[PDB]
RNA sequence: ACCCCUAUACCUUCUGCAUAAUGAAUUAACUAGAAAUAACUUUGCAAGGAGAGCCAAAGCUAAGACCCCCGAAACCAGACGA
RNA sequence: CCGAGCCUGGUGAUAGCUGGUUGUCCAAGAUAGAAUCUUAGUUCAACUUUAAAUUUGCCCACAGAACCAAAUCCCCUUGUAAAUUUAACUGUUAGUCCAAAGAGGAACAGCUCUUUGGACACUAGGAAAAAACCUUGUAGAGAGAGUAAAAAAUUUAACACCCAUAGUAGGCCUAAAAGCAGCCACCAAUUAAGAAAGCGUUCAAGCUCAACACCCACUACCUAAAAAAUCCCAAACAUAUA
RNA sequence: UCUCUUACUUUUAACCAGUGAAAUUGACCUGCCCGUGAAGAGGCGGGCAUAACACAGCAAGACGAGAAGACCCUAUGGAGCU
RNA sequence: ACCUCGGAGCAGAACCCAACCUCCGAGCAGUACAUGCUAAGACUUCACCAGUCAAAGCGAACCUCAAUUGAUCCAAUAACUUGACCAACGGAACAAGUUACCCUAGGGAUAACAGCGCAAUCCUAUUCUAGAGUCCAUAUCAACAAUAGGGUUUACGACCUCGAUGUUGGAUCAGGACAUCCCGAUGGUGCAGCCGCUAUUAAAGGUUCGUUUGUUCAACGAUUAAAGUCCUACGUGAUCUGAGUUCAGACCGGAGUAAUCCAGGUCGGUUUCUAUCUACUUUAAAUUCCUCCCUGUACGAAAGGACAAGAGAAAUAAGGCCUACUUCACAAAGCGCCUUCCCCCGUAAAUGAUAUCAUCUCAACUUAGAUACCCACACCCACCCAAGAACAGGGUU
C-alpha cells in the first residue's frame, strides 16, 4: 500500500518517520523513560544536518541575490552620474 | 523441435521477445516521472549573472581546509610512557 | 541504383485515368525489390494528409520524436543519431507507414 | 550485422518497448456516430404533352415481346395512328399525384406502357390485343373518365 | 557513435497547461530542489556516474537539497533520467536555531520544523 | 534419517569451462622465492660520520625489509661393449 | 626404442614452452600505443600500487577553432574533492558480446577490422536454462517492511438481376477479313445500344458487357501460406470491481 | 566362399572347490524426451518415469581405457643428409 | 604479395584511430654560398631515439619543395669532414636447400575428419503473367523479377576437441523425416479404353540379383509392383573388413646441381581392449504379384482393350512343428510342412440460412464415414525332464 500511503502523506514504507518507528520501544516499569535508541539518534542527527543545509543554501542564495541587486544599483548610479563638468561653447 | 541457432539473445537469428502490459506500464510510469522533472527543471530561480559569485567564499574555504589537511599529514609522537609500559609484561605478584 | 523510401520510381501521364495504369503499375510494383505502390496525384496527397491527420489526432501522450529529442530514460543509448530525424518511422531500409 | 540489412533486424528490447509504448492511438468517439443519428424536367414536359394533349390513354403491361414483335406491333398501331410511350414510373407517379389522376395511380406499377391517341380507335387496339393473347390491357382513360377494360370493350362496341 | 546528448531549450520551456498539471507559479519560482536518485548508474555512461557522485546521490532513495540555480539545473538536466525532482515546500517557514532538532521532510516534500508524533 | 524447497565438484587454462578441455583412487610422510643498486622506516653521531681504505653543499654508520620447483630432444670429453 | 651404441662426467645443460607453487583476515586494483629475426616474449609508454610534497582537479557560461551529422576542443561560475609533482617498483601489454558510426565479406556468419559507449571477466534479482540484454551495486544478524526490472498478441476472400432491333458485310487493305488482322473516322433510327469492351469464328455465324425499362440495392469486411529427420511439450483457464 | 545355414566333438564357457593378477578410478545416492549451454548433458530448464538388490548377455553412450596426436602450425628448439 | 617515408578517404567539426582497405606518390631536383655564429620560449607522429618552429643578440645585407631518408661500433682523413637497395629500411660484421628416416616442447591461441554458425552456392514452394502449348497464360512447361522456407553439396568462419573426438567405401543391425518409387483414396487433363502427365491425402508394408571399377557414383545384363530422396559424429571399426587414401622399401614420367619432391601412376605394408556405469535383451489384427472368369465386356471407326464382384495359385514377412523328404537319428534343423483377421479421410453428394434463388456447412445439420494369450501354488531331501548358464519351472501314483 505504498501508493496509498504516499497519497495520505504517510511515506511509502510504514517504517519511515511514523509514530510506529519513531516512538520509544519500551520504558521502565515505574515510568522512567528509556535511553534513546541508536537508530532514532542517528535519524535525528541526519535531520539536523539536512535542516542546517537547507538554512545554509537558502541564506546563501538570498545573500547572492541582494549582492547582485547592490551591484546593479552601483552600475546604475555610475551610469546616471553624467553631468558635464564643463559647459559647451563655440557653435552654441 | 524448435531451436534458436547458436545463442538465444545474440546474433543474426535471435529468440523473439515481446513487450508485456506491465513492462509498458513501468515505462509509462518512468516517463511521467521524467516529464515532471522536465517541468521542475524548466522553472529556474536565479540567472547566471545573478549567481556569478554567490558561493566563492565557501568553495575557497572548503578547498583551504582540504589543503590544510593534506599539508598537515605528518608522523605522530612517541612516548617514554609507551615504552615503559611495554616493560610491564613481567609484572608478577610476588 | 540506390532508391530511398518515398521516391517516385517512374512517372506516367496522358489521356487516361488512374485505374488503367493502376493495373499494370501494381503488377510492376509488386515485383520490385522493395515495397512499392502505384499512386496518383490525388492518392499521394490523400496519404500525406492522412498521415498528418493521424499525427494531429494521435491520443498517445508519448511519441517517439518527443522521447528521442528529450533523451527520455536515456533512450539514445539504444537509439541511433539518425532516429532523431527518422522519428521512429524508419528501421534500416524499411519504412513503417503506421508509425507516427 | 550492418545498420541496413536485407531482413528486418531484431531491435534492442528497450527500443522495442519504446515502439510498443509510442504506438498510435486513434480517437474514440463516445456514442459511435453510426449509432448516432436532370431528366425529370424533360420527362415532365413530355408527359405534359401527352396528358393535356392526347385524349385517349390506354395503359398496358410491357410484356417481353421480342424486338421484331415490338416493331411490328408498334407499326400496326402506328398505321392505325396510336403511339407507344414508355415513360418511367419514378417521374410519372408523383406527376399523377399532383395532377389529379390518383385513381389511375395504383395501376402504373411494374412494367408499363401507354397506347395513346387523339382519335378513339379502340377497335384495332383490342383486335391487336386478341392477336397477341398475353397482353392484358390493364386500364386507362377515355375523355377524362377512368375506365376498366370492360368499359373499353363497351366503348368499342 | 554514442555520445553525450544536447537537450533542447524547447523541452525546457514550460507551458501553462503544464503549470496547472503540476501546480507551480512561474513568477515566484521555488527556491530549493529535493532530488532523489531512483535509478542505478550501472549500464550508464561514466559522465553520468561522475555527475551522480558530484550531486551526492550515490545512495538511492536518499533525498538531497540543491539550489534551483542554472548550473545545478544543468547538472540535473544531464542526469535527469536517473532522478526525481520535487520542489521543497516550507509551510511554516525556514527552520531556526530553536526548532532545528525537531524537523521532518515528509513524503509530500514539506519540511516541517515541528514534529510531535501525536495525533491531530 | 529420507520425503518439501534451493543448489551446474575442485585446480589449471581461457574472451568464456558443469563442461564431453588438463590433473587427481585414497591415506601418511616428503616436496617449490635465494640477492643487489637504490629508496622507505627506526636508532647513533652530526659539517661530519664509520674500529684505516669510503662517502659527505645533512650527511654518514647500523639494522629491517625484494627477487621459486620439476621436465626435453640435444652437444662435448673419457671409458666399456663384435 | 642406432639418421648415429651404451655408461660416467661437464650437468642442478638450456627451454620466450607445459605443469606446479603450501597459514588467517582486510584494502586499492581491468586493459591508448610504439619498437623488436617481433607479434606464444621483452623494453619504453599507458593503466594500476605505496609513501611523501604542494595546489588546484573534474562538471563547465558567454565569446572563440577553414577554405575547399551525432558531437568535440577551450572554458568562468556552480556542485564537489580530487589533482599535479617527487620517490620506489611490480603486474596488465594472446579480449568477448551488446547499442551506435563505418570498412571488408553475401547490406552471410557466435566472421574480420577501427571508433564512441556499456556490460563481462565481482554480487544479487529477472528474460526457462543463460557472459556480454534489463534491474541493482560496498558487504553482518532478523522467522520485519516498501519497491526495481519482471507473464506476447493475433484468425483472413458470398456478389447483382433483366435485356438487346438496327442505317451497314462504315470506308481502305485483302480471297474475305463483317464491332472484333491492320489503318482513318467515330456520326446516326428507334424509348434505349460502343461504327464495339471482352470472348468466339479462315471469314462468317454465335454470347457476354456498357444501354432502355425493372426495382429493396448494390448489401460491397479490400484481406493472403507450408515443409526434416529419437518424442508434442508445463497443466490450464474468455466473465467477481488495480 | 556364398545362395543359406545346420548338426556333432574338443577348447572356451557357466556352476562347486583351492589359489589368485592388470590397465582403470575427482566424488557419485550414476534414468528418458525436448530445449539450453565452451556450440553433441546422467547432473541445467520444462515435462515424463521411478520399491530395493544379484546373475548371464550385448556393445548404442559414458566425446570409453591405452599412448603429454604418427597429420597441421609454432619455437630466434634439435638432429640426419645435399 | 608486402616490409621504410609522405598526401587524400575511411576518420564530415581539437587531437588520435586499424584491415593482405580504397587511390596517388617518394629514395630528388633547382637556387644560394652569412645555406655564418649564438640564444628566450615552445611543438612533437601517442615511449625513447629521432624530428620541427623561433624572439632577441653578435656578425652581414640594405632558400623553393611533401615524402625526397639509415643509429651505434668501426673504417678513411693532418683536420674539417665522408662512408650501406644495412630497402627484412630502429639496421645481427659475415650463414642456403631438404627431411615420408625424423625427434623434442607445446597449440583446438592454428589447419585436415566430425559437430556448430551462415546460406554465397544448392534444393523446394508460392506470387506476377511475358512466352511455348493450332487457338488458349494457368492440361502441361515456363523468362525477367518478387516473397518465403530447407540445411543433403561446394565453400566461408575458426567456437569444443591436438595429456587423440580413429578415416573412404563394404558387411551386420537398422532408428527416423516425407519433399511418395510401388501398393491405398481423390481432383484436373489437350483423361474415349490401355497407357500416361499433374495435383491433394497417406510413412502401416515393401523397395532385386549380377559384370567392370577400392569406390561412393557411373556404364551394362536380367528382372520386378517398385528397384525413392535424405538425416542419423558423410548412423554404426571397445561388432567386423582394410580394396583405396597420406608412414618407413621400390619403380616409371617429370622437377631439381644434389639431398629430395610431385594436390601423378604402380607393387608391398602390425586394425589392442578381460565391460565398472547408463541403455537394452520374447510389445498374437501381414502385404504383394500372377492366373481364371467377368470378357474380347465397357469403351473405341478399327487397332486395341478395362474397373468393380468372386474363385484359385504363389512369393515374401511373422509365429511354430518334425509325418514324410533331406543334414541326420531317444534329438536338433531346412532345403520340408502348418497358420496368419480392423479401418485409415483426399473428397463426393442431399436439405438449408446469413444473402426468402442458389450454396456439401470453420452455419445449425444428413450420407459415404476388437477379440485372443496369461491367471491355482511353503510336497520337495532326493531323482528325472521335451525346463534350464546358475537360479527358476514341470513330473515323481
Ligand atoms: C598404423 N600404421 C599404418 C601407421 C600409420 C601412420 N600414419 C598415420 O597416422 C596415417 N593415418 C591417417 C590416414 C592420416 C588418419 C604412421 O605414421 C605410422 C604407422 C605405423 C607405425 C608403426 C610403428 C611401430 N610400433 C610403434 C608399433 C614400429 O615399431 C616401427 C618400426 N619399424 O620399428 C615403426 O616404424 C613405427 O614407429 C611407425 O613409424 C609407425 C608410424 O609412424
Ligand atoms: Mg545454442
Ligand atoms: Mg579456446
Ligand atoms: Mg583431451
Ligand atoms: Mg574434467
Ligand atoms: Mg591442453
Ligand atoms: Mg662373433
Ligand atoms: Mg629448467
Ligand atoms: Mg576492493
Ligand atoms: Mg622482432
Ligand atoms: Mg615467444
Ligand atoms: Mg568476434
Ligand atoms: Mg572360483
Ligand atoms: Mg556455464
Ligand atoms: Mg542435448
Ligand atoms: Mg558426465
Ligand atoms: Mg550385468
Ligand atoms: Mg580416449
Ligand atoms: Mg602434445
Ligand atoms: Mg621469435
Ligand atoms: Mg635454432
Ligand atoms: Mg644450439
Ligand atoms: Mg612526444
Ligand atoms: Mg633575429
Ligand atoms: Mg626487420
Ligand atoms: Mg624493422
Ligand atoms: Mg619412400
Ligand atoms: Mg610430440
Ligand atoms: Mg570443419
Ligand atoms: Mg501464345
Ligand atoms: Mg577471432
Ligand atoms: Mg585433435
Ligand atoms: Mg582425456
Ligand atoms: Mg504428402
Ligand atoms: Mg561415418
Ligand atoms: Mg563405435
Ligand atoms: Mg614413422
Ligand atoms: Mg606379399
Ligand atoms: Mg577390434
Ligand atoms: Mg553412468
Amino acid at each position: 500500500g505504498g501508493q496509498w500511503r504516499l497519497q495520505q502523506g504517510l511515506a511509502a514504507n510504514p517504517s519511515g518517520y511514523g509514530p510506529l518507528t519513531e516512538l520509544p520501544d519500551w520504558s521502565y516499569a515505574d515510568g522512567r523513560p528509556a535511553p534513546p535508541m541508536k537508530g532514532q539518534l542517528r535519524r535525528k542527527a541526519e535531520r539536523e544536518t539536512f535542516a542546517r543545509r537547507v538554512v545554509l543554501l537558502s541564506q546563501e542564495m538570498d545573500a547572492g541575490l541582494q549582492a547582485w541587486q547592490l551591484r546593479q544599483q552601483k552600475l546604475q548610479e555610475e551610469q546616471r552620474k553624467q553631468e558635464n563638468a564643463l559647459k559647451p561653447k563655440g557653435a552654441s | 523441435r524448435g531451436r534458436i541457432p547458436g545463442r538465444q539473445w545474440i546474433g543474426k537469428h535471435r529468440r523473439p521477445r515481446f513487450v508485456s502490459l506491465r513492462a509498458k506500464q513501468n515505462m509509462i510510469r518512468r516517463l511521467e516521472i521524467e516529464a515532471e522533472n522536465h517541468y521542475w527543471l524548466s522553472m529556474p530561480y536565479m540567472t547566471r549573472e545573478q549567481e556569478r559569485g554567490h558561493a566563492a567564499v565557501r568553495r575557497r574555504e572548503a578547498f583551504e581546509a582540504i589543503k590544510a589537511a593534506a599539508t598537515s599529514k605528518f608522523p605522530p609522537h612517541r612516548f617514554i610512557a609507551d615504552q615503559l609500559d611495554h616493560l610491564n609484561v613481567t609484572k608478577k605478584w610476588s | 541504383t540506390p532508391v530511398k523510401a518515398g521516391r517516385l520510381v517512374v512517372e506516367m501521364g496522358g489521356r487516361c485515368e488512374f485505374e488503367e495504369v493502376q493495373g499494370f503499375l501494381d503488377q510492376v510494383a509488386h515485383k520490385l525489390p522493395f515495397a512499392a505502390k502505384a499512386v496518383s496525384r490525388g492518392t499521394l496527397e490523400k496519404m500525406r494528409k492522412d498521415q498528418e491527420e493521424r499525427e494531429r489526432n494521435n491520443q498517445n501522450p508519448w511519441t517517439f520524436e518527443r522521447i528521442a529529442t528529450a533523451n527520455m530514460l536515456g533512450i539514445r543509448k539504444v537509439l541511433s543519431p539518425y532516429d532523431l530525424t527518422h522519428k521512429g518511422k524508419y528501421w534500416g531500409k524499411f519504412y513503417m507507414p503506421k508509425r507516427v | 550485422s550492418k545498420a541496413v540489412t536485407r531482413h528486418r533486424r531484431v531491435m534492442h528490447f528497450q527500443r522495442q518497448k519504446l515502439m510498443a509504448v509510442t504506438e498510435y492511438i486513434p480517437p474514440k468517439p463516445a456514442i459511435h456516430p453510426s449509432c448516432l443519428p436532370g431528366l425529370i424536367r424533360l420527362l415532365r414536359r413530355e408527359i405534359a404533352a401527352v396528358f393535356q394533349d392526347n385524349r385517349m390513354i390506354a395503359v398496358c403491361q410491357n410484356v417481353a415481346l421480342s424486338a421484331e414483335d415490338k416493331l411490328l406491333m408498334r407499326h400496326q398501331l402506328r398505321k392505325h395512328k396510336i403511339l407507344m410511350k414508355v415513360f418511367p414510373n419514378q417521374v410519372l407517379k408523383p406527376f399523377l399525384e399532383d395532377s389529379k389522376y390518383q385513381n389511375l395511380l395504383p395501376l402504373f406499377v411494374g412494367h408499363n406502357m401507354l397506347l395513346v391517341s387523339e382519335e378513339p380507335k379502340v377497335k384495332e387496339m383490342v383486335r391487336i390485343l386478341r392477336t397477341v393473347p398475353f397482353l392484358p390491357l390493364l386500364g386507362g382513360c377515355i375523355d377524362d373518365t377512368i375506365l376498366s377494360r370492360q368499359g373499353f370493350i363497351n366503348y368499342s362496341k | 557513435k554514442f555520445t553525450r546528448s544536447r537537450i533542447p531549450e524547447k523541452v525546457f520551456q514550460a507551458s501553462p497547461e503544464d503549470h496547472e498539471k503540476y501546480g507551480g507559479d512561474p513568477q515566484n519560482p521555488h527556491k530549493l530542489h529535493i532530488v532523489t536518485r531512483i535509478k542505478s548508474t550501472r549500464r550508464r555512461p561514466y559522465w553520468e556516474k561522475d555527475i551522480i557522485k558530484m550531486l551526492g546521490l550515490e545512495k538511492a532513495h536518499t533525498p538531497q537539497v540543491h539550489k534551483n540555480i542554472p548550473s545545478v539545473n544543468a547538472k540535473l538536466k544531464v542526469v535527469k533520467h536517473l532522478i526525481r525532482i520535487k520542489p521543497l515546500k516550507l509551510p511554516q517557514g525556514l527552520p531556526a536555531e530553536e526548532n532545528m532538532s525537531n524537523t521532518c521532510l515528509k513524503s509530500t516534500g514539506e519540511l516541517v520544523v515541528q514534529w510531535h508524533l501525536k495525533p491531530v
